[PDB]
């Protein structure tokens, strides 16, 4: 069908019945394997934020986005999929100053608001209304705040599973430093946990960034905070870890 | 004290 597939879909969203949208994809997007269907199908979220009413977006999201609940036509929508122009549905939503939608997108769990398009622009830069930018900028502030507290809590409880959950989220990888000092202490998380001689947690930290060369505010880098067979386990652990970093510096 | 407990964690694990 080539591009009238885009018209079929851009029309189905424009009406506003999520059943009616399914009924179109069910009988008009066959065969689902041919790549012209799968390409215009995976633009569905960019198309919803332009022409579809609000409730159709929620119904599209809460059904097919970042979910393994077998869905419908085995359709799985990536919330941060990228245009031919590199944009995400959050980009278009912002660009068109459709603010009530920029809100609902930033409240989703897998939203990545730090994606760069082809022009090398964040989704926040596309809008024209400052009122929309401010709410966008405010929401990043609240997310980084709430997530940084979940990070601290996860370390204090030694919730290993929750830590791998937070560093996996790419939006977090962009807005979260595993090194940063505690403001009124030394103190990277490596120092804090070398001092509790917690070998299992230090090994975990060494694998997820956490460089062993960062001093605290007393010059002491981690290795210099050292039965006693637990001590020599850390001391040999860091020795092996620093030797890996000094292989990139070939000269 | 200076910083509370959560805004303490924003300075530590936040990236500006």
């Amino acid at each position: 069908s080539k591009p009238l597939l885009k018209l079929k879909l851009l029309d189905a969203l424009r009406q506003g019945s999520f059943p009616n949208l399914q009924d179109l994809l069910k009988k008009q997007f066959q065969p689902l394997d041919d790549p012209n269907v799968q390409q215009v199908l995976h633009l569905m979220l960019h198309y919803a934020v332009q022409v579809a009413p609000m409730a159709v977006i929620k119904e599209i999201v809460h059904h097919w986005v970042s979910t393994t609940n077998t869905t419908f036509l085995n359709i799985h929508l990536d919330l941060n999929e990228r245009d031919s122009n590199g944009n995400t549905p959050l980009h278009i939503a912002a660009y068109q100053s459709r603010g009530d939608i920029v809100a609902f997108l930033l409240d989703q769990p897998t939203i990545n608001d730090c994606v760069l398009n082809n022009s090398h622009l964040q989704a926040i830069e596309m809008c024209k209304n400052l009122n929309i930018a401010q709410m966008m900028q405010v929401k990043r502030s609240t997310y980084v705040a709430e997530t940084a507290q979940e990070f601290r809590t996860a370390f204090n409880n030694r919730d290993f599973g929750h830590l791998e959950s937070i560093l996996s989220s790419p939006r977090n990888a962009e807005l979260l430093d595993i090194n940063g000092m505690d403001p009124e202490t030394g103190d990277t998380v490596l120092h804090e946990f070398v001092k509790k001689r917690d070998v299992i947690m230090c090994r975990w930290l060494l694998e997820h960034g956490a460089d062993p060369f960062k001093r605290d505010r007393k010059g002491k880098l981690p290795i210099e905070l050292v039965k006693i067979a637990i001590d020599i386990e850390l001391k040999k652990l860091l020795e092996r870890a620093t030797r890996e970093q000094s292989v990139i510096d070939v000269t | 004290k200076h910083y509370n407990d959560g805004e303490r964690a924003v300075l530590q694990f936040g990236k500006n």
